[PDB]
């Protein structure tokens, strides 16, 4: 699940 | 005679009317666009689409309903994109 | 923040936003559509949406202004498609 | 330019 990180959640 | 039917390609918004599409390069579902930023199908949305994951459906229409930015952490990973990338999770639902 | 571009993607209509893309296969410019039919750009409307025949500009927005259905009647053709097959020229302008 | 022929006009 740590293959990526949100940078930005959805605005 | 489709009046309705015309997408967006682009600087995608909630209720944007979308080409979902499939790209083998990254074995994964992503949004038709003129940009080159990635917006990837969220695995949760392929249920609602009738798409399976992993004949195989080439193109369905549907609207976006949630973006997401997100960037790759490990070399590996679920989107096939190089380390470091950044690009979007989109999660849509059916259209009309 | 593009509330007005959004294009057609078949059943292609006099005023109709659409992409147009270069396809290599057939060394020519064509809508981008999800129909199998063809709809290549009339030669003619290249010098209106800045695109040179035969650093190549690999789509552009434009606006149909006329479409004609037409039949390939010599196996050696101008779109390089089967002898037979019969697709749309469609003369487009730019857009806005 | 007879590779190709017309078979409907635009309407
Ligand atoms: O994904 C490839 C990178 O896309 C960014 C540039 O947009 C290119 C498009 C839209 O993706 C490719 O058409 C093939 C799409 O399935 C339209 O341009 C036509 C070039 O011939
Ligand atoms: O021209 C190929 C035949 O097109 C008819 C089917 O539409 C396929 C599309 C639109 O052309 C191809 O995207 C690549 C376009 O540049 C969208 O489907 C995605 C399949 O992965």
């Amino acid at each position: 699940d740590s293959d990526i990180v949100t940078l930005e959640p959805p605005k | 005679s489709r009046h309705s039917e015309k997408i967006a390609i682009r600087d995608f918004q909630v209720g944007d009317l979308v080409l979902i599409i499939l790209d083998e390069r990254h074995d994964n579902y992503v949004l038709f666009t003129v940009s080159p930023t990635l917006y990837f199908l969220h695995s949760e949305s392929l249920p609602a689409l009738d798409l399976k994951p992993g004949s195989r459906r080439p193109w369905v229409l549907g609207k976006v309903m949630e973006k997401e930015y997100c960037q790759a952490k490990k070399a590996q990973n679920r989107f096939k994109v190089p380390l470091g990338t950044k690009f979007y999770r989109v999660k849509a639902v059916s259209w009309n």
